[PDB]
């Protein structure tokens, strides 16, 4: 397996040891925070730092494209005309003080996100699709009514019962339902507003997984030694320490060899990390998209509707289209990005191999005629004292919102514009400068949203259901350009309709959509992007594949 | 659910 020119798995040709321990960190300049239900958890790093001890008690196997299947903590199964999930528990899942993990502790899940009264900020409105859920959540009910279970509380299966079925439902991630347990036995006399800052689901809580926590220290770390009531295999090593690293420190620690493997580091110090001797660093399609949106109308909040009516070229498909082609984005990754960002084809990451295709054709490749041509026979006839283009006496000028981040933010703008000015298209900065992450999140995200902006960057952390509708849909605050097109609307809805519960049928609908969103070019695909990870060449059976269900139990060291 | 990033 490789991604890009990186090896995904580190194959170590030397036997592993019976023992061992293993040092993790995770590159973070902030604490982490302890919280082991996943309801109640809101650090990103923490939730990583968790994969030893079962992740916050995740259920769910998956292949490689994150599709469910059998064989993990739970079972998970749906029947369409029932309009019904069941959960089915292993017979012997345990929490890692040996009590059962039973039909009432998936429940209970669902009790500490819906009840306002454990603070959780993970409620979405996917939910109120279980039936009986929003009632309990707003308090008009003091149970789920779709949620049942076969053989009661301490039975191993539950129901879920659904308004509607979804064909994203067989993705983790789909947030439909739940794929989490909490340990009612263990929690049940704590009151909800006291439950997260309980020893209980912080320092002392109890695990589901292969590791259980043996000590926490706030902040910095966990040690985590083998939980003896996992069911599956029993892991080879003896303990693994998983602690906090600040981006100033990981360079050093992976010199002295502190750490066997460093998650979550940053792009920027790749180069210094490429050359460690000591170590193989893997990498990884990462569930990630960045591209260009155009400022096409505002967003009605009140009817919960974008609506398309900007006074601007960019209505002219073909000058969308244009200034699609003329980016050097693949010349830009090349000389930056040290490999981990390639151009995007299309607005659905390769690592979902179900959902896409390097088929679908995109702004990959520069094309510098095309774009001239599209103008050309649109009107915008170059102004030649000027060296910019003009239609019915207006020169075509645009506001790029670029914004900062990116270790070369600057220097890419610039790029940009240049390859805009080649074109007859006068491009200057939002201000003059680069915007400020917390500004542009603002500038975009405020209904009705502004009107001084025509170009700007987007990019996001996809969930391993790569919904579109939050993103493009016309109801979607999310659509920071406000496009509102009848064929991308059947599209999106076609990707989640029951003909989608086919998965050769959704990967075409999916498709479909792609090429429209790249042929209408409301927004432009970007950027796909790797994560990488440096493994002390000691480690055995380290991999960053998606499908490795079992790595925390598999993993060694040769020495 | 996506989040910026």
């Amino acid at each position: 397996l490789k991604a890009g020119n990186f090896d995904v798995a580190y194959q170590n040709p030397d036997k592993a040891i019976k023992g061992g321990n293993l040092k993790v960190a995770y590159q973070s300049d902030s604490p982490m925070k302890a919280q082991w239900l996943s309801g109640l958890s809101n650090d990103a790093t923490f939730a990583t730092m968790s994969g030893p001890g079962g992740g916050q008690d995740g259920l769910f196997f998956t292949d490689s494209g994150f599709k469910f299947i059998k064989g993990g903590a739970a079972d998970v199964a749906l029947d369409k005309e029932s309009k019904t999930a069941t959960i089915t528990l292993r017979k012997d899942l345990k929490w890692s003080d040996g009590s059962e993990v039973t039909a009432k502790d998936y429940e209970f899940t669902y009790e500490t996100i819906a009840n306002p009264a454990y603070g959780s900020d993970r409620w979405t409105d996917s939910l109120a699709n279980i039936v009986g859920l929003s009632d309990y959540h707003t308090g008009k009910a003091k149970t789920i009514s779709g949620i049942t279970f076969p053989d009661g509380e301490n039975g191993k299966v539950i129901k879920v019962q659904f308004k509607e079925m979804k064909p994203g439902m067989t993705q983790s991630g789909n947030g439909y339902f739940l794929e989490t347990v909490a340990p009612y036995q263990y929690l049940k006399d704590v009151a909800p507003k006291d439950l997260a800052s309980s020893p209980k689901t912080t320092t002392k809580p109890l695990v589901t997984g292969p590791f259980k926590p043996e000590n926490v220290v706030a902040g910095e770390s966990i040690k985590y030694v083998p939980n003896p009531y996992y069911w599956g295999e029993k892991p080879k090593l003896n303990s693994i320490t998983y602690e906090v690293v600040s981006t100033a420190k990981s360079v050093a620690a992976l010199s002295s060899s502190k750490y066997d493997i460093i998650n979550g580091m940053v792009s920027s110090q790749y180069k210094q990390v490429k050359n460690l001797k000591g170590y193989k660093v893997l990498g990884q399609q990462a569930m990630y998209i960045s591209l260009m949106y155009y400022n096409l109308g505002h967003y009605d909040a009140k009817n919960s509707i974008n609506v398309q009516d900007r006074k601007t070229p960019l209505q002219d498909q073909n000058v969308r289209q244009a200034i699609g082609y003329a980016r050097n984005v693949a010349e830009v990754d090349n000389k930056f990005s040290n490999g981990l960002s390639t151009p995007a084809n299309s607005l659905i990451p390769p690592i979902f191999k179900q959902f896409t295709s390097s088929s679908v054709k995109g702004y990959e490749k520069q094309d510098l005629d095309k774009a001239n041509k599209l103008l050309d026979e649109d009107g915008w006839k170059l102004n030649k004292s000027t060296g910019y283009r003009e239609k019915d006496g207006k020169e075509l000028s645009l506001v790029y919102a670029a914004r900062v981040g990116d270790a070369n933010a600057e220097t890419i703008a610039q790029n940009y514009i240049q390859q805009w000015k080649k074109i007859g298209v006068k491009v200057s900065l939002y201000n003059g400068k680069l915007m400020e992450f917390n500004s542009w999140v603002d500038h975009m995200t405020t209904p009705p949203g502004a009107n001084d902006w025509d170009i700007t960057d987007g990019s996001w952390s996809l969930a391993s259901e790569p919904s579109q509708q939050d993103l493009f849909s016309a109801a979607a605050p999310y659509n920071f350009g406000h496009f509102n097109d009848s064929e991308i609307t059947k599209d999106l809805n076609d990707i989640d309709s029951a003909k989608s519960e086919n998965p050769t049928y959704r990967k075409a609908a999916f498709v479909k959509y792609q090429e429209d969103m790249n042929k209408k070019a409301y927004v432009i695909p970007t950027n796909f992007m790797l994560n990488y990870t440096p493994v002390n060449k000691r480690v055995v059976g380290m991999t960053l594949d998606y499908g490795a269900m079992n790595t925390w139990s598999e993993i060694g060291v040769s020495s | 659910s996506f989040a910026n990033g």
